[PDB]
């Protein structure tokens, strides 16, 4: 097997997501204490728009 | 001690900063044996190399098949960190166990800038792989015509 | 007209034929595709076949 072939060390991933027929990336998190979950996830939304 | 691989991966200047004033080791090596220098060329960290190479890094280092950090930085189009790591002293015809230097890496990807560089820091372009293959017929073989005349 | 049959169909056509009500989409035109295109001359030349 070493005649007809090369070997190199490549780097991949071993899991991965799609969310509505497209790749995606999973992200988990809390608001923190004493604030709301919508403001948090506006938050996000504001973050993700950059 | 061993968090340099994770954060030359996550691309952290200032933590690597920080261990390497603690005493980490520059070339701790990982079950495949790439060192920091190989992941910070892989995921283009040049601040990470820079440093790295004020503390004492080689960077003619090669893992368990014989890939130096310039067959990383080459075959992804870093082209300042081939700069870096040729200026700093590194083999530019250097080989693995299956033959083939930066040229043919630059070569395949296409990648034009860093096979100026490497003909220009002294790059045989006559070079042989395990089967006999060079720089040239790479690019004939993909097509790519510039390449072929940058080789002339 | 085909990039855009293309883009229609990669990029849009499943999500909303995803949607909430739609039953069915049909697309006025068709996404990308490698064609080879064979030239029987070119190829005795070299004494081949598809």
């Amino acid at each position: 097997f070493s005649a007809f072939s090369s070997s190199r060390w490549e780097y991949g991933s071993p899991r991965l997501e799609r969310y509505n027929g497209l790749p995606s990336m999973e992200i988990l998190g809390q608001a923190a204490p004493g604030k709301s979950t919508g403001e948090a996830m506006e938050l996000m939304e504001q973050l993700a728009s950059k | 001690g061993k968090k340099l691989l994770e954060a030359a991966r996550a691309g952290r200047d200032d933590e690597v900063r920080i261990l390497m004033a603690n005493g980490a080791d520059v070339n701790a090596a990982d079950v495949v044996g790439w060192t920091p220098l190989h992941l910070a060329a892989y995921w283009g960290h040049l601040e990470i190399v820079e440093v790295l190479l004020k503390n004492g890094a080689d960077v003619n280092a090669y893992d368990t098949l014989g890939s130096t950090p310039l067959h990383l930085a080459a075959h992804f189009g870093h082209l300042e960190i081939v700069e870096v790591l040729l200026k700093n002293g590194a083999d530019v015809n250097a080989k693995d166990d299956n033959g083939i230097t930066p040229l043919h890496l630059a070569a395949n990807r296409g990648h034009l800038e860093i096979v100026e560089v490497l003909l220009k820091y002294g790059a045989d372009v006559n070079a042989q792989d395990k089967f006999g293959k060079t720089a040239f017929d790479i690019s004939i073989n993909n097509g790519n015509e510039d390449l072929a005349e940058i080789l002339q | 007209q085909e990039d855009i049959s293309d883009y229609v169909a990669a990029n849009m056509k499943d999500a909303i034929s995803r949607t909430s009500g739609v039953g069915d989409v049909q697309l006025f035109g068709s996404q990308y595709a490698m064609r080879i295109w064979m030239n029987p001359n070119e190829l005795n030349k070299f004494q081949l076949t598809p």
